């Protein structure tokens, strides 16, 4: 970004999600003037962010444990999904931290009976790596969202759908976020840049990872 | 603090003639536990109440009744100006339990063709009380909504505690684009008031249609009771009516004649349309410190009006809800009652 | 010898007068009416926090009556210890009781509820290295543990070990008092003597249960399948013993003939760790296993 910061003079940085607005001047090494955000002044509530730490068993839940199965958390997750599929109107989406999380959890969700129930209520439309199938899924999600039978679109927090696709009145009602998207599931490349993030900048491991994790967490909810 | 309306944008035409055809849901979702017995049973209680209300304020109209069971809609009372047929039909249904899915495409499809015989002067209408959250469509439903909106059959539906975009759309589509017709409850009384409000004619902004002059005549009661005899039931009725044109003994009914087929009415039905057509102006709540009128009511004599300076009690409000065209005070009771049963503004009548 | 009324002290505190006992000043403006002498707490229809009031009474005491108009109040020492182990603020419960309970909080009743909220164990059984030891968060606790034949004499001199406190917790003292205080790791043998001496000297110890100091090793041959019958009291009993997050074994008084072992198999599987099952007699062991 330095050359365009070297080249261009009057630039604006704007998003629905930018948080914190200071991590960017730190990493990108640039000067700002009005790092100003605005609150939502409403005459009504209009949305519900909730922290489901616990399940019915009052059990703390996560995808940080593994990218795997632990029938307690999985069935707890299966219980939360099936009841959300019962309550939200047409248009509901969720965001796994990782696709390999999605693939493992979903496969053995069809193993139990959790998938048949949501199949009674709504349509279920998976996110496939080939996006023609994903596109064929997404539009049929929106079409079913604008149609009667509920449409459920399940994707990856780091996947393609979160980048540009919007969820309107009907195309999105209750977003969910199963665990927090993290990447040290994979190898040490983040560690290396994070090390650089640690040595070149005064940015720790967890503060960087939680910032990115909540950067895409914020990216999905809006 | 007041919860009163600003302005009515439709006293001009009401749909005085009607063919309203109410359809129910006897599906599994009616067996869930939100409404006191369930959805299924307490819904039916208020429908009975509406049935009585719908024919009292629109007695010239008819209705049919359809249930929604097992992905199959099932007519249970034919489109009739006789409520008791529907009332008795409703009495049997609650004794059966709701089941299966609501297949709206079924229910819409039979509703649309049921109203074809309903003429141009009579108004086609459908009232869906939807309470489940999924459907099962035998065909294209947009085909049917497109077919429905084509047949001049407006649709207002009352969803349960949820909002569904298709019936958002359906009420939007049929009702001339003017989506005002997927109003939904949170509450039994909200449901109760959801039922009572569906009785009056439904004008929003009427398009110019053929205003057709309607030829009828009026029946007259029979006297001889030992001559108990009927041409509309072929039984021993101790005295009925006689159509002005057919000349056949017809039992007491606003029902059409069964021998020459002209609508039989005495006088009473149209005057409900009058106060339907041209209602009054709302009784204005007079300002507390600017009223200075008689310390009583007008339609009744309600000496309670204030307490004359009580710091909080007097600075609140002066119970003087007064109509405008008469400029006569009315206690809220009268002001409510005047606006409740007899439109007939007491001050505006006497001048 | 070794008998405690406090566990079985339930069944009293229902006796008042009319001359000495006055109508509760909250009686005019109080949703409930805490009859302190009679120990009865009638939760009428006028209580807005009746659900909140109903739960608090069930913890500290036992609601004898649950009538449609008003409920009934009974005193239970195990409830008092259980309501003391409930964790509700002893003062906070009394005032919402006092404000809600139109009958003024009885002086004896008020003392017991506060005695519930704080007592029912003020013991100081310290723990080291995520285990149980002879120590105390309070000082009279370290004195009880150190001067204990089983707690102290059975306690190894080591202050705490991650593995020893992990493993040994002079048995398993996964029921100890507040840990992360001064204590010494206890051996792998004999908490009977630990409890048999806190028995003889009447040490009501404010105890916990550290359920992943239910760690205990590489994972056993446990098939973590929930195919065993699940029906609703067991799960919320489990939800009570599963508590927050992870499996705590509590005391869960269960009937033989209504799927009693079913909670145990789940909690055994959930910990994914070595577990033994003990039934009454060996012949019943086979019957139960059959
Ligand atoms: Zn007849
Ligand atoms: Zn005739
Ligand atoms: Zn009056
Ligand atoms: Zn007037």
């Amino acid at each position: 970004i330095k050359p365009v910061f070297e080249r261009f003079s009057s630039v604006i940085i704007t998003s629905g999600t930018i948080s914190p607005l200071d991590m960017y001047p730190r990493m990108l090494n640039f000067k700002t003037v009005l790092q100003k955000s605005y609150a939502m002044t409403l005459a009504k509530k209009s949305f519900l962010p909730m922290i489901i730490t616990k399940g019915s068993d009052q059990v703390a839940i996560s995808s940080r444990f593994e990218i795997r199965n632990d029938p307690s958390i999985v069935r707890n997750y299966g219980s939360m999904l099936v009841e959300f599929a019962k309550i939200t109107p047409d248009g509901m989406v969720v965001f796994f931290p990782s696709y390999l999380y999605m693939e493992s959890i979903v496969s053995m969700w069809q193993t139990m009976g959790i998938l048949d129930e949501v199949w009674k209520h709504k349509l279920i439309l998976v996110e496939t790596p080939d996006a023609q199938e994903t596109s064929l899924a997404l539009e049929t999600y929106r079409k079913a969202c604008s149609n009667g039978r509920g449409a459920i679109l399940l994707s990856v927090a780091r996947g393609k759908v979160s980048e540009g696709i919007d969820f309107d009145h009907q195309y999105g009602r209750t977003v969910l976020m199963i665990g927090i998207p993290f990447q040290y599931t994979e190898s040490r490349i983040l560690k290396a840049r994070l090390e650089f993030m640690r040595e070149n900048y005064r940015i720790r491991e967890n503060d960087f990872l939680s910032f990115d994790a909540m950067r895409h967490a914020a990216q999905c909810l809006g | 603090k007041k919860r009163t309306a600003k302005k009515n944008i439709t006293p001009y035409q009401r749909g005085i003639i009607r063919s309203l055809i109410l359809t129910l849901d006897c599906s599994e979702a009616m067996l869930e536990k939100d409404l006191r017995p369930n959805r299924h049973a307490m819904i039916i209680q208020y429908a009975i109440d509406f049935v009585h209300e719908f024919f009292d304020q629109n007695p010239i109209s008819q209705m049919g009744i359809i249930i929604m069971r097992n992905g199959l809609a099932q007519l249970v009372s034919q489109v009739s100006g006789n409520p008791q047929d529907h009332i008795d039909a409703l009495k049997s249904i609650r004794k059966q339990e709701p089941k299966g899915n609501p297949s709206l495409q079924n229910a819409l499809e039979m509703a649309r063709g049921l109203l074809l015989p309903v003429p141009a002067h009579c108004t086609r209408e459908v009232l869906i009380v939807f309470g489940s959250l999924s459907t099962t469509d035998p065909g294209d439903i947009h085909q049917t909504i497109d077919s429905l909106v084509s047949e001049k059959i407006r649709v207002k539906v009352l969803g349960l505690s949820a909002q569904v975009a298709i019936c958002k759309e359906l009420c939007k589509a049929t009702n001339y684009g003017d989506e005002s017709f997927y109003k939904i409850l949170l509450d039994e009384t909200h449901l109760k008031e959801l039922f009572n409000e569906a009785v009056t004619p439904l004008p929003v902004n009427k398009i110019n249609k053929g205003f057709t002059l309607v030829k009828m005549g009026f029946p007259t009661r029979i006297f001889e009771d030992t001559p108990t005899f009927c041409s509309c039931h072929s039984k021993l009725v101790y005295g009925g009516y006689f159509c002005p044109n057919c000349h056949s003994k017809v039992c007491s009914l606003p029902t059409v004649c069964p021998c020459c087929d002209l609508m039989l009415i005495l006088s009473t039905h149209l005057a409900r349309s009058y106060h339907h057509l041209m209602p009054l102006k709302t009784f204005a709540e007079v300002p507390t410190t600017e009223k200075f009128r008689s310390e009583d009511c007008f339609s009744c004599q309600s000496r309670f009006p204030x307490x004359x300076x009580x710091x909080x009690x007097x600075x609140x409000x002066x119970s003087r809800y007064r109509c405008e065209d008469c400029k006569q005070e009315f206690c809220v009771d009268c002001d409510v009652f005047i606006h409740e049963i007899l439109h007939n503004c007491p001050g505006c009548e006497s001048k | 010898p070794a008998d405690f009324v406090p566990d079985s002290v339930s069944g009293m505190f229902r006796s008042h007068d009319f001359s000495y006992l006055r109508l509760r000043p909250d009686h005019a403006s109080r949703p409930l009416w805490i009859s302190p002498s009679d120990g009865r707490i009638i939760l009428e229809s006028f209580s807005p926090l009746a659900e909140q009031a109903q739960d608090f009474l069930v913890t500290i005491a036992e609601p004898i009556s649950r009538p449609s108009h008003i409920h009934e109040y009974k005193i239970t020492a195990y409830s008092l210890y259980a309501a003391v182990s409930v964790g509700l603020e002893t003062d906070d419960i009394i005032s919402v009781l006092d404000r809600l309970s139109k009958v003024p909080v009885a002086e004896s009743i008020i003392n017991f509820i506060k005695g519930a909220t704080i007592s029912y164990g003020k013991v100081k059984l310290v723990i080291k290295h995520n285990r149980y030891f002879v120590e105390t968060t309070q000082a009279d606790i370290l004195q009880m543990l150190l001067n204990d034949s089983v707690i102290g004499p059975l306690r190894i001199d080591s202050d705490h070990q991650v593995q020893p406190p992990e493993d040994v917790l002079e048995r398993e003292e996964e029921d100890d008092d507040i840990d992360a205080v001064h204590s010494f790791e206890i051996a792998n043998e004999s908490v009977e003597v630990v409890k048999k001496r806190c028995q003889e000297i009447d040490y009501p110890v404010l105890e916990e249960y550290d359920f992943r100091n239910d760690h205990r090793n590489p994972d056993l041959d446990i098939d973590l399948k929930p195919s065993t019958q699940i029906r609703p009291y067991q799960e919320k009993s489990l939800s009570k013993m599963f508590g927050n997050g992870r499996a705590r074994s509590g005391i869960i008084v269960l009937p033989c003939g209504a799927g009693k072992t079913l909670v145990g198999i789940t909690a055994a599987c959930t910990i994914k760790k070595s577990v033994i099952v003990l039934c009454t007699s060996s012949v019943s062991v086979m019957q139960w296993r059959q």
